[PDB]
């Protein structure tokens, strides 16, 4: 009788910060998912403040099968692109800003794929 | 901004009805929002969360039911302490958003005459430069009444300061009522008579300064 | 079991910074939403935000210009600043928390105990009590002439409970509240117990006993 996959992330976000502060932007993703093999990715993707965004991370957990039991049990990898800093964190669900310069500064968005259908996606504006 | 619709706003039933109030939103929301029932003067209380499921703690007569953008709160059986205001919140977008709220008024009290007493001013006040009689009319339920107030032979309009409760556990008012004037005028007159119209015969009280 | 406490003033002069603190204690900030929100003395509440324990702040975007949530976990607390108020931010204002773990469960289980802020031109003023002496016996206390309305009272340390009514203040014309609790109580137990009924006025901070008896 179930099919599908449903996730739930809050979209709108307000984080503040000050130049040489160590905060980390975590979401709190709740999900509800049937059909075990999927292909999850959390993607982390920003635009500078708008139309154009750049891509900032990314962590797939490709082929995992882990339903309903926690899906930190497979894990994936984490290959972020290095134009920024921004030490990645766990689950690929938080980001971390460490010793940040103001250029850091903007709109970031947290896009999670699932299947190849985005199944949510929040906004977060980080700001001096 | 999702608008959340509630209906009715004001219902009155009596002990041991089956209640029903239900909860619409602009948007799908799914199996996201918690009823709340605030008693007056308190903080709410978590009835339902997951629009399904009961908070630890409640009576098993709450149960909450819906889905999509259609909702329904049931009260199987109403009890005399159940009086309280009910809201239902959604929590799917931000902002988060409440209903408009149902007040909900308990009927099954029957008419019952009021037990009036009254309190003349005391000498602490007398000395304070004011004067000020209390008129107190206590557990009666059939909605509102009337008290005038007569100086020795003669109803008084001004001065008059009326103030009511909310339903208690056995669903019963009680009307005070102030009576405010300089100790000149107090001390001027003799018999204050405080006259209640109630589910009954007129009744009325009366104080005379000893 | 957690609980949260309100600390804020319960007078604020218009277009002024409101500045309200709430402590929990009990339980942890862990991985939970930490939330404020008002409700106008006779219209419904409204969600104003709620803040995680990195930043992370939700705010409602109706009043988003003015206003901004801190967290002090150090200390297990988390303040709500709300700058230029105008008179119709006079409201009731609850913190509390916002939690869950599954899918449809994002509810305000655990509320604070709601601090009233009446904004208005003025300073203070602290109540005055005066006794009401008498099938039954009726006895009760007076409150007169003060400001803003949060006002509590009880009978002999709580003690005396049922057959109590607490009447809903009244704007007396000289711009001040009044107030009067009344207790039934049986005839022949009038000059066995001392009754006495104390009044605490939070914003003048003037707690009040009162002997009652004929």
């Amino acid at each position: 009788q179930p099919r599908g996959a449903e996730f739930h992330m809050w979209n709108y976000h307000s984080h503040v910060f000050s130049v040489g502060d160590t905060f980390s932007l975590a979401m709190h993703l709740q999900y509800k998912i049937h059909e075990a093999p999927f292909d999850l990715l959390l993607e982390w993707l920003y635009v500078p403040i708008p139309h154009l965004a750049q891509r900032v991370a990314s962590t797939v957990y490709q082929n995992c099968e882990h339903a309903d039991n926690y899906t930190a049990y497979c894990l994936g990898i984490s290959h972020m692109e290095p134009s920024f800093g921004l030490i990645l964190h766990d689950g690929g669900t938080t980001l971390k800003f460490v010793d940040t310069p103001e250029s850091l500064s903007g709109l970031y968005v947290f896009v999670v794929y699932f299947n190849g259908h985005v199944e949510a996606v929040a906004y977060t504006v980080v700001s001096t | 901004d999702i608008q959340m619709t509630q209906s009715p706003s004001s219902l009155s039933a009596s002990v041991g009805d089956r209640v029903t109030i239900t909860c619409r939103a602009s948007q799908t929301i799914s199996t996201y929002l918690n009823w709340y029932q605030q008693k007056p003067g308190k903080a709410p209380k978590l009835l339902i969360y997951a629009a399904s499921t009961l908070q630890s703690g409640v009576p098993s007569r709450f149960s909450g039911s819906g889905s999509g953008t259609d909702f329904t709160l049931t009260i199987t059986s109403l009890q005399p302490e159940d009086f309280a205001a009910y809201y239902c919140q959604q929590s799917y977008s931000i902002p988060l958003t409440f209903g408009g709220g149902t007040k909900v008024e308990i009927k099954g009290q029957p008419k019952a005459a009021p037990s009036v007493t009254l309190f003349p001013p005391s000498s602490e006040e007398l000395q304070a430069n004011k004067a000020t009689l209390v008129c107190l009319i206590s557990d009666f339920y059939p909605g509102a009444v009337t008290v005038a107030w007569k100086a020795d032979s003669s109803p008084v309009k001004a001065g008059v300061e009326t103030t009511t409760p909310s339903k208690q556990s056995n669903n019963k008012y009680a009307a005070s009522s102030y009576l405010s004037l300089t100790p000149e005028q107090w001390k001027s007159h003799r018999s204050y008579s405080c006259q209640v119209t109630h589910e009954g015969s007129t009744v009325e009280k009366t104080v005379a300064p000893t | 079991q957690v609980q949260l406490q309100e600390s804020g003033p319960g007078l604020v002069k218009p277009s002024e910074t409101l500045s309200l603190t709430c402590i929990v204690s009990g339980g942890s900030i862990s991985r939970y939403y930490w939330s404020w929100i008002r409700q106008p003395p006779g219209r419904g509440l409204e969600w104003i935000g709620n803040i995680y324990y990195t930043g992370t702040t939700n705010y409602n975007p109706s009043l988003q210009s003015r206003v901004t949530i801190s967290l002090d976990t150090s200390k297990n607390q988390f303040s709500l600043r709300l700058t230029s108020v105008t008179a119709a931010d006079t409201a009731v204002y609850y913190c509390a928390r916002i939690g869950g773990v599954s899918f449809g469960e994002r509810p305000i289980d655990y509320w604070g105990q709601g601090t009233l802020v009446t904004v208005s031109s003025a300073s203070t003023k602290g109540p005055s009590v005066f006794p009401l002496a008498p099938g039954t016996a009726a006895l009760g206390c007076l409150v007169k002439d003060y400001f803003p309305e949060p006002v509590t009272v009880s009978w002999n340390s709580g003690a005396l409970t049922s057959g109590v009514h607490t009447f809903p203040a009244v704007l007396q014309s000289s711009g001040l509240y009044s107030l009067s609790s009344v207790v039934t109580v049986p005839s022949s137990s009038l000059g066995t117990q001392t009754y006495i009924c104390n009044v605490n006025h939070k914003p003048s901070n003037t707690k009040v006993d009162k002997r009652v008896e004929p």
